[PDB]
């Protein structure tokens, strides 16, 4: 099973929260650019071909049990030149409203409560060479989840992070039987001081720090029909807890607890590369995967296949993906579904996650 | 916000009977496991 | 109306029925979807699911073609 899994705050921004991503087996750091690149990769948001764009993306947690208990985005990126970009995004996990109610009175004004989680960020994509792009993210993490009563605090934990990301995109390359075309990326993201959801200097969460790293291919077809090859490395950039001891007997864990704990998040990006007493072959296990294919018709039929793995001692989380994108005239809809292939129960079992992007103003060219 | 009243089961009356089971615990410096209802101890040896 | 007694209990909480119809069928289930709780045949107010771990839960309601679900918090 899991061996010692990485604990970081606010997981939810580990989630992927768009469905063409989700289809494409939770990778967008070297996909072609899309209004959805914010949580993948901002730099290839000056790769946009389409000026202004906006896009609602809904995931549903326990589709038939209940509603309101979703992750919703709300992304709207513009470039206002042939080279910039500044982008905005918007993540909110939310339960819905919860009522509280201590009386059997029918007439009792009571207290509604919404317990959440959302990430506000927003980035700036600077387009370097005419193939090469970089981005600079700031997001703002809020945390509200528990509620307020007795002897608890319900005050909400903030933080905040910073993104570097960078996108290159080659020019559309003949072969022999295709001319298709190159993309690589990587990202940093999530670097910021510790959320402390006690508002205490003792206990602190790291952030979820993560690096992602990939790179794809196009194949294109008589020059409407397009088949991208995507694979992604990603790998969290926090230190890994302690396991049976790294020196009474429960002393030797204390000790090893409090070592682990009283490390800074500079400190721990840098340390994420090692500190286990497994050596390369073992650190190999730290990096989870994605590969994806997807094919594209008249640049308005997508079909989305997509393998995300990661290693069966931390997370567990292996499944397939389908996906289907349709553009009308200017709106896109994006549907995914993921099969599980882990043993641990997925919450995003038996969900079709749901994306909507509108786009307007001129149109650029791309090269 | 609630006044001050001898009844605590909130049943409108007050029980004057007192018939109960008593059990007891010792406090000790030096108390350890298998006496006292003692179950478990957990010393913590680094506390910030 | 359905009433759910104090909604961050520990485990052990109560049903709020108006006197109707005793014999409702109860769920509770956990934030994975699994189910935790059962209960047919129900009559009795007081519910004790405190074995089960913290977290937020969903309450179905079955009371003839009523349906009803709540969320209750388990702290
Ligand atoms: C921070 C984001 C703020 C929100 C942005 C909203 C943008 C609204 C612009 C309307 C739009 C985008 C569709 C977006 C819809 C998504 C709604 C999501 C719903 C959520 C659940 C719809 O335009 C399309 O939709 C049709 C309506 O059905 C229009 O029909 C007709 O529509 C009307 C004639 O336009 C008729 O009156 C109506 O009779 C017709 O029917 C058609 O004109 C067109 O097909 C077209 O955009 C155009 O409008 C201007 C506005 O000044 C926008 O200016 C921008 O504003 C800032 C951008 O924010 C930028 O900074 C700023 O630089 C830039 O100048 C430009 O973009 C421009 O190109």
């Amino acid at each position: 099973d899991i061996e010692r899994p990485i604990t970081t705050g606010v997981p939810f921004l580990l989630v992927a929260a768009d469905a063409r991503a989700a289809g494409l087996g939770d990778q967008g750091v070297a996909t072609s650019s899309d209004v959805f690149s914010q949580q993948w990769n901002p730099a290839k948001y000056a790769f946009a071909e389409d000026a202004q764009g906006l896009s609602i993306s809904y995931t549903p947690y326990l589709t038939d049990l209940a509603n309101d208990i979703s992750l919703g985005q709300v992304t709207y990126y513009n470039k206002i030149n042939d080279r910039s970009a500044f982008a905005g995004s918007f993540r909110y996990f939310g339960f819905g409203g919860i009522e509280l109610r201590q009386t059997g009175d029918p007439n009792e004004p009571t207290r509604e409560v919404n317990p959440n989680e959302f990430a506000l960020d927003g980035s700036y994509s600077l387009k370097l060479s005419e193939t090469f792009s970089m981005a600079v993210a700031a997001r703002y993490i809020r945390s509200n989840l528990k509620v307020a009563t007795e002897e608890i605090d319900a005050s909400a934990a903030g933080s905040f992070a910073v993104d570097v990301a960078g996108f290159y995109q080659s020019e559309e390359i003949a072969y022999s039987d295709f001319n298709g075309r190159w993309r690589a990326g990587f990202n940093i993201q999530n670097l910021g001081p510790k959320i402390s959801y006690d508002h205490d200097d003792l206990s602190a969460n790291f952030l979820p720090a993560n690096l992602r790293v990939g790179g794809g291919f196009d194949f294109i077809f008589d020059d409407y029909n397009k088949l991208g090859v995507s694979l992604e490395l990603t790998k969290l950039l926090v230190p890994t807890p302690p396991g049976p001891g790294t020196p009474s007997q429960s002393q030797a864990d204390e000790a090893n607890y409090k070592k682990y704990k009283d490390i800074g998040w500079v400190s721990g990006i840098f340390k994420s590369f090692g500190d286990a007493p497994g050596g390369f072959s073992e650190e190999l296990k730290e990096i989870t995967y994605s590969a994806a294919a997807e094919y594209m018709y008249q640049d308005a039929f997508a079909m989305r296949l997509g393998y995300y793995h990661e290693s069966p001692m931390k997370g567990a989380k292996q499944f397939f993906s389908l996906g289907a994108g349709f553009k009308y005239s200017m709106i896109k809809v994006d549907v995914s579904y993921l099969f599980s292939a882990s043993k641990v129960k997925n919450p995003l079992e038996n969900t079709l996650r749901f994306s909507l992007t509108f786009n307007f103003g001129d149109k650029y060219e791309t090269y | 916000t609630l006044p001050d009243v001898e009844d605590i089961n909130r049943d409108n009356t007050m029980s004057t009977i007192n018939a109960y089971y008593e059990y007891s615990i010792d406090v000790k410096p030096g108390m350890q496991v298998g006496e006292n209802y003692i179950t478990d101890i957990r010393e913590v040896t680094n506390v910030d | 109306e359905i009433v759910i007694f104090p909604n961050p209990s520990d485990g052990n909480f109560n049903i709020g029925l108006n006197n109707f119809n005793f014999p409702y069928s109860l769920e509770i289930f956990s934030f994975t979807g699994q189910k935790v709780f059962e209960k047919q045949n129900a009559s009795d107010s007081i519910i004790s699911v405190s074995y089960l771990p913290s977290g937020i839960y969903i309450v179905k309601i079955e009371k003839d073609s009523k349906t009803t679900i709540k969320k209750i918090i388990i702290n």
